[PDB]
């Protein structure tokens, strides 16, 4: 939840 | 476990099928290699931008010079990348289009032709392979595993090739821009992905698997709702609330702490994720400061690095899919590659003609598969002539079945042979014999359609003629024709319920209408009332006289007239011949025959927890505030990328490179602070309320009566699962979710309001790109639902069609016409496979359509980042921020829709759990009021009392009811049947107010007296008393409630109940643990111990209740010894079924239909004659008949 | 998550 | 940029 994926 | 070959899978694919993968796995693998293309020029844009970034900053002399190379060279070269973009945009259209609607066409044309070969097969097998299989199991098998081979099969192929293309065209171009930075992005590898996955498996932590920690709690309320009359008698509702409440108590604590534990770990994997993001990225500005990368390189291969990374574990899920779909496809082939011994799909052997029907049973031993077992036909010779019609009778083993059994050739024997006319049964064609020969059973079936439809499936060229002439043959004629509809009229499960004789003589029409040359009747008369038997009967007579003919049946009226009645024993042949012969012969015949001569608006839920004031805002507040640290993430590595593109003169990007990777660590750090805490204190809150959601639900469950606790709609097991789901679902819909939610709109709000304050009309452009491509999103899952739900519906009336024909199989078998079904079946498939065709057709432009509207998106987002914009003053830094920030919100929003069906849910549990504290009982045992006399001595005046129990308010059980029983005298009720004796003990209790009359004990009406006071009073003890798990001291103690009960007195309750043997003889005597937790015993010490119970009470109305019931021998000696010593000094009300041992009583009272018919003392009672002197007759019968 | 579809 | 993966 920032970029690669979370 | 047992698998495939990946070849024998796809047998159903050739020609056009391979084709459509061929040119579908080729397009998934170019629009795999699409994306990485995409960032492989996202880094010459920024080259573009940088060569510019640097030379406009290094003048710092003249201007209007810098407005015509610059804007030149960003001409050229933005249109070109455009120009590129839009190109990239049409090809991703067209491959994903291409990709699932191949795929999908393959998945469709195959599972087809998997469905009909399948079900071909199934209705192929034998019978014996029937036998010994679930055919339930075998219907659901077929309807679920070709699902699930139609997953492994479609477009699921393409998805994973396409991943695997982005995963190799992302490393070849990760690598071949550069080698270092991959290898360093691989170097912190394997941590990034375990963290991300370990958050994902974090937050599925909702699903039930809470049972582990509730299952403590759980089990009180369990021992204590399945006790519930037990405690509401003995009103010990206060302490099992208490208990309950201590559960929770723990329970909530090891949340808080598996709360604690889980942000912990959640914030740590989030830092990891950050530094390592971080690291990379500052290893990269250190590699371009030494001028070996350029700084658009990095960012090409780190993105590509990353997507190719990413790609693997978004393939891996379907490489489960195709796997599942080879173990699915394993035991469905294997019914398709079976080939039978029987067939009977087979043209082959003799077709006679002018059968004459002479039919012999040569040695034939057999048995069925239950094999070695047992062997039921030990040997046989039999002979029917042509023309004649044999009987069969036996006592037992139903051999005489068998040879039906055998004659259709449905088994073929183990040794020996059945011959029809000369020929050994097994040269003729299966299906010839099933033709030519007939059969009745005893229990007729009727597929569902028309009468002249189930008369057609005799033979399926047939005219109402022939259907009218059979039927009227079988003198179903009339019966029929009265019915509506005439012929058309409907049977079967579902539907026109009719008489069996009724149905029989339509399964003898039909058998009829195959004008066979062998005719078997098997019980067809037996299982049938008498008078319509003959009725059938006439038409069974009627359906020879054409025909040889083997009957079987239990009717000695129908064997009379056979020319041949034979008998076997131990599946051994023995009497045959005509009537008088076997009656002659005085054998097992004679003997024989002499021996049978939602969603609404919930806030006081919210109003609950707003017990809390506190723990919500620090939440929100510290959920804002990362919702306002979530883009200064986007905001940094804007102005990284920004500076380094702005830079200008090199010397000072070097050191700001450094402060901003240093910052960019430094909202990490912060990140974990402010996600604990949110998660923390949601956490927290939500473990609070489920303790006093669950107590307020629990509590008043135990306010109602025993009226609501005997509904069928509520049951132990039904109310704890009630009790746990409610209470777990609110805490997720007030949890995490919110947080989250708060925290995303926050997120877009600040992205929002950043983009939109730096760039001008840059975000107005993009916030009306951004929710249609969201909304097209949206819009694409409900066509897909709409067209799953659709199939579903299409496929249910041919898999309706399956079961028919599967679950009754062993009659159409009978009736052949199995390739009946095959068609029905074929035609029931052709409408699904011709909306399978569409579902490709949709699938792929809806897909195509998203994908290709994300690329043109991206196009026109650099098209007026630059051109329009980058003319104007506006500039790149700015860009790359509002597309980050923008689209950074936007998939924060994304979690909204997601996290969409977890309110719904909270709310439909939400509605139950308010309803069920809200509901008020008849009778509450909370109430203080209630008068509480102080007036010991008891009477019980029972007075013209009607009682209908709420469950069932048909028959009556009292009517009228009538009785008195001083003080110190005990009551002997006698009765017929039924609760009308225990109603008494129950009424007295008040578990009921009667529908009319009433009830006094000291002269007062109970209706009007204190609950808890009345039953404070009253002894009761029933038939197998249920005890709790703790000390028996504590199960003797519950006796009394609202103060603790002495040692020396539960010892004197215990020596009165005669239980002392038992507790001073255990090791840890009174202490000792009973209730199958920790220790076992009999019936006789668990009565005891209910007797103590009831008198530690000290009562002044003892109640017992059939307490002998379950008990044998000395036991109830000693327990009737215990219970009469327990009596005599005070009123009580005996209902026990021992009625010697009532002969001592003051009154005994015979009730009858609710009214008592007799009643006086024992020899008044024997004195008289009647329903007393025959209930002590009767049973003392017994003993006497037992010597 | 607290009253209209969250 | 955005977080798919540009």
């Amino acid at each position: 939840x920032v970029x690669v994926x979370v | 476990k047992p698998a495939v070959s990946v070849l024998t899978m796809f047998r159903y694919a050739g020609w056009l099928d391979r084709l459509y993968m061929l040119v579908g796995t080729l397009a998934a693998i170019i629009h795999g290699v699409a994306l990485p293309l995409m960032m492989l020029i996202f880094g010459d844009m920024t080259d573009s931008f940088a060569s510019v970034g640097q030379v406009s900053k290094q003048s710092t002399q003249m201007s209007e010079a810098d407005k015509r190379a610059m804007f030149a060279k960003l001409e050229e070269e933005m249109t070109t990348y455009a120009y590129y973009y839009t190109g990239i945009g049409a090809g991703v259209l067209i491959v994903a289009y291409i990709q699932v609607s191949f795929w999908c066409l393959a998945a469709g044309r195959q599972i087809h032709k998997i469905r009909q070969k399948f079900f071909h097969a199934i209705m192929n097998q034998e019978i014996g392979w029937f036998d010994v299989h679930d055919v339930g199991e075998l219907n659901t098998r077929l309807t679920d595993d070709v699902s699930k081979i139609n997953e492994g099969i479609g477009d699921k192929i393409g998805m994973f090739f396409q991943a695997m293309a982005t995963f190799f065209g992302g490393f070849i171009i990760g690598f071949t821009r550069g080698w270092k930075l991959t290898l360093v992005i691989l170097a912190i590898s394997p941590v990034l992905g375990l963290s991300a996955g370990i958050w994902a498996k974090i937050l599925s932590s909702f699903t039930d698997k809470e049972l582990h920690a509730y299952a403590k709690a759980g089990a009180v309320a369990e021992e204590v709702l399945a006790a519930i009359r037990t405690v509401i008698a003995f009103g010990g509702q206060k302490k099992e609330l208490e208990r309950y409440n201590n559960n929770l108590e723990e329970a909530k604590r090891l949340g808080i702490k598996k709360a604690i534990t889980a942000n912990i770990s959640m914030g740590a994997a989030f830092l990891l994720i950050y530094a390592s993001y971080a690291l990379a990225f500052w290893y990269g500005t250190s590699l371009v400061i030494s001028k070996e990368y350029s700084i658009g390189q990095v960012l090409t291969v780190f993105f590509s690095v990353l997507i190719g990374a990413f790609s693997v574990g978004q393939a891996s899920p379907n490489i489960e899919a195709f796997a599942n779909a080879r173990g699915a496809a394993y035991e469905v082939f294997k019914i398709i590659d079976n080939k039978p011994s029987i067939d009977s799909f087979s043209k082959s052997g003799h077709k006679p003609d002018n059968i004459q029907g002479n039919l012999e049973f040569k040695n034939i031993h057999f048995s069925y598969p239950s094999r070695k077992e047992v062997q039921i036909l030990k040997g046989l010779n039999l002979k029917v002539k042509s023309g004649q019609t044999v009987a069969l009778v036996g006592n037992s083993g139903c051999g005489k079945s068998t040879t039906v059994q055998l004659m259709q050739r449905l088994y073929d024997p183990l040794d020996g042979m059945v011959s029809i006319d000369g020929q050994d049964i097994r040269t003729i064609n299966v299906r010839y014999l099933r033709e030519i020969i007939g059969v009745v059973s005893q229990e007729p079936v009727l597929f569902a359609t028309t009468i002249a439809e189930n008369i057609r499936y005799g033979r399926e060229d047939v005219t109402m003629d022939e259907i009218e002439k059979a039927v009227k043959e079988a003198n179903a004629y009339d019966f029929i024709m009265k019915l509506p509809h005439q012929f058309d009229t409907l049977v079967g499960e579902r539907g026109a319920q009719l008489s069996g004789g009724q149905k029989q003589r339509i399964a003898i029409a039909r058998a009829l209408v195959r004008n066979p040359k062998i005719l078997l009747l098997d019980e067809a008369t037996s299982a049938l009332d008498t008078e319509s038997e003959a009725v059938v009967q006439a038409a069974l007579d009627k359906a020879r006289e054409g025909r040889t003919t083997i009957v079987i049946a239990h009717r000695l009226s129908t064997v009379r007239n056979a020319d041949v009645i034979a008998g076997f024993d131990g599946g051994v042949i023995v009497e045959q011949g005509n009537h008088d012969e076997l009656m002659r012969e005085k054998g097992i015949y004679f003997k024989l025959v002499m021996t049978q001569t939602p969603p609404a608006s919930f806030w006081r839920i919210l109003k609950l927890n707003s017990t809390e004031w506190p723990y919500f805002v620090v939440g929100i507040f510290c959920a804002i505030i990362n919702g306002g640290l979530q883009p200064a993430f986007s905001v940094i590595f804007s102005k990284v990328v920004g500076v380094f593109t702005n830079g200008g003169p090199p010397e000072t990007q070097r050191q700001n490179s450094n402060l901003f990777s240093l910052l960019f660590l430094i909202l990490g750090i912060i990140s974990f602070i402010t996600f604990f805490l949110q998660g923390f204190t949601f956490g927290k809150a939500g473990e609070i309320l489920t303790k006093r959601l669950r107590y307020m639900v629990f509590k008043s469950m135990l306010r109602q009566d025993v009226s609501w606790f005997d509904d069928p709609k509520n049951t132990t097991g039904a109310l704890t699962t009630r009790l746990a789901n409610d209470a777990a679902q609110v805490k997720g819909a007030t949890g995490s979710r919110l947080a989250v939610i708060f925290q995303n709109i926050a997120n877009l709000g600040t992205g929002i309001i950043i983009s939109l304050i730096y760039g001008w009309q840059l975000t107005l452009l993009l916030l009306a790109i951004v929710p249609i491509i969201a909304i097209a999103g949206v819009v694409e899952m409900k066509m897909l639902s709409g067209q799953a739900l659709k199939d579903k519906k299409e496929l249910e009336g041919s898999g309706k069609i399956a079961t028919e024909a599967i679950e009754n199989f062993r009659t159409v078998v009978s009736l052949t016409r199995e390739q009946k079904f095959e068609t029905m079946y074929a035609q029931s498939l052709q409408i699904p496979y011709r909306n399978a065709m569409k579902k490709a057709h949709v699938f792929g432009i809806t897909f195509s359509f998203t994908q290709a509207m994300m690329y043109f998106s991206y196009a026109a987002c650099f098209r007026f980042g630059a051109y329009l914009v980058t003319q104007q003053l506006m500039t790149f830094e700015n860009v790359l921020l509002v597309f980050s920030a923008i689209v950074f919100g936007a998939m924060a929003v994304g979690q909204v829709s997601s996290f969409a069906p977890d309110y719904a849910k909270a709310t439909v549990s939400a509605s139950h759990i308010i309803r069920i504290i809200e509901k008020t009982p008849e009778i509450d045992s909370y109430s203080t009021q209630g008068l509480k006399p102080n007036m010991l001595e008891g009477n019980v005046q029972f007075s013209g009392v009607v009682f209908n129990y709420p469950t069932r308010p048909s028959i009556p059980v009292l009517q009228g009811l009538s009785l008195e029983v001083k003080k110190g005298q005990t009551l002997a009720l006698v009765g017929s049947s039924g609760c009308g004796k225990s109603t008494v003990v129950q009424l007295l209790e008040r578990f009921y107010d009667p529908m009319a009359g009433s009830v006094f004990l000291d002269g007062k009406e109970i209706k009007q007296l204190n609950v808890q006071w009345l039953r404070a009073q009253l002894g009761i003890v029933s038939q197998e008393p249920i005890l709790f798990d703790c000390s028996i001291a504590e199960n003797i103690a519950y006796g009394d409630n609202s103060r603790v009960v002495s040692y020396e007195e539960i010892v004197r309750a215990a020596k009165e109940a005669n239980i002392h043997q038992f507790i001073d003889s255990l090791p840890d005597k009174y202490n000792t643990r009973v209730g199958d937790k920790g220790t076992q015993l009999s019936g006789g010490q668990k009565q005891r111990i209910a007797i103590a119970r009831a008198l530690v009470r000290q009562p002044h109305i003892l109640l017992l209740d059939e307490a002998t019931s379950a008990l044998d021998t000395e036991s109830e000696k000693v327990v009737q010894e215990a219970l009469d010593k327990a009596r005599e000094g005070r009123t009580c009300i005996v209902i026990a079924h021992r009625l010697s041992t009532i002969q001592n009583a003051d009154l005994i009272v015979v009730i009858q239909n609710g009214k008592v018919k007799e009643h006086g003392t024992h020899q008044q009672l024997l004195a008289q004659k009647g329903i007393y002197f025959s209930m002590v007759s009767v049973q003392a019968g017994a003993k006497r008949s037992l010597e």
